[PDB]
């Protein structure tokens, strides 16, 4: 409540900012590459069939 | 020929993305990382007032 | 005594929005699956597919189905837990003679939601009702996830009241 | 009313700064998450409507 | 693909906050905050004038 | 490695007889790679989705 | 609380605003489907065409 | 007059505010779509009557 040690607000304000970050990160991965799913871990079934169709 | 050309469109249909959407998520993105980080720094201070009551 | 007992109470009511918390931060994750795992039979669904493809979304619809029961048997706050299923409520103080603040618990795990541990579909047909199956355990999985934040808001309010 | 064991008045300014502390936590969350109904937390029913949906 | 964009448009209706609404509501309760911090911290002397009484 | 996708280090066609059956060996080796690269991806998801609610 | 209230209306009408958005992306749909109708009808309407065009 | 709880004067400039992003939409999507009935939400008389005309 009236902490000095903690302050949990802050921590989530830090797993927002983090989250977001996280969502800009996959964005210039896909504005750079040009793929929604450019490798095995965006999407396993998907890259796939990608690879296997190229 | 032909069968070539219809794969390599599948292929792109499949794997690349629609940039246009990307093209204001990527505004949208830095302008929500710069709220973010803002209310961070807000977020830190708020224990601090506790100083002015000692 | 009655003034200074209140504070374990009020500690008791933080422990149960903390567990609570966990719980939500474990469904978040529980939700994301439920999604893919419906996208993944939703694609499976079509006849379009050759069988590599096909075996290819059912090898990540049992890995997500694998990774939701991993995601609910972690949630648990020092060693109790609303999501697992391990005990059907949670009985938190509420008052200075001990009268329970009851908040029950709403299973997270693959039984609880209404698929096995075993669950996966075989063929186009299969993978066409494993997607009503997956939308409903989606749905109670919500249903789940909003009845625990409203009994974390009644325990914030109760804090206040206290 | 004379007291130096206890005073009612800090006591009661010390309630309306902590609502106020969670009001402004509530929205400075609210701006560094983008939404107004960022958990089941804000509201169950209107969350579990944008989940579905979404 | 329009089904998809007006979904996403009526669940970020349901989501989006009012984000002009958002800074205003900010920049006043930080005010908030640090009147009720000082007005704490003149509760708290209220009672300690009794000791110029001895 | 080789033996795990099918293959040995002695690998090769004699003739075109030999060639032919070499085609369907090599696409059933790519398909694997592709199946245990994809597992691979999977996996990693999964570890970066525990880290997250770690 | 009657303006408290208010938030459940602007909620509904924004959805409802949303469900005649999905209504008239569709009505675009069978409009343009109609038009396609009327021509071939118009088209078949010919006395002239054989047994196969028409 | 003076308040930290409400200032009316920011809620008229977001009024204002919406009013003018409302109008610069409908402007960029007379631009879009280069017509000035684009839909049946536009203007429904001239809608209908130009879909029937054309």
């Amino acid at each position: 409540l009236n902490s000095i040690n903690t302050n949990p607000g802050a921590l989530l304000a830090l797993q927002n900012l983090n989250s977001t970050n996280t969502e800009l990160a996959a964005t210039q991965g896909r504005i750079n590459t040009g793929k929604k799913v450019a490798n095995a871990k965006d999407n396993g079934a998907i890259w796939s069939m990608a690879k296997m169709q190229s | 020929g032909k069968l070539q050309d219809s794969l390599d469109a599948g292929v792109g249909n499949l794997v690349d993305a629609d940039l246009a959407k990307e093209s204001a998520k990527l505004q949208s993105l830095q302008t929500k990382q710069q709220l973010g980080v803002q209310a961070l720094s807000i977020a830190n201070q708020t224990p601090q007032t506790i100083l002015s009551l000692f | 005594a009655t003034a200074s007992s209140l504070n374990s109470v009020k500690d008791s009511l933080q422990r149960g929005q903390s567990t609570i918390d966990v719980a939500l931060a474990a469904g978040d994750t529980i939700t994301d699956l439920l999604t893919k795992m419906k996208e993944k039979a939703l694609a499976a669904s079509d006849t379009s597919l050759n069988t590599a493809s096909f075996n290819a979304l059912k090898a990540d619809f049992e890995s997500l189905r694998d990774q939701l029961q991993k995601a609910a048997t972690n949630a648990k706050f020092n060693g109790v837990s609303l999501a697992d299923g391990s005990t059907t409520k949670l009985s938190f103080l509420a008052n200075e003679d001990g009268s329970n603040f009851t908040v029950t618990a709403q299973t997270l795990s693959l039984t609880g939601i209404g698929l096995t541990a075993t669950s996966t579909f075989t063929d186009a047909a299969t993978a066409k009702t494993m997607i009503a199956t997956i939308t409903t355990s989606l749905q109670t999985a919500t249903n789940k996830l909003s009845s625990l934040g409203t009994s974390s808001v009644g325990l914030d309010t109760h804090l206040t009241f206290v």
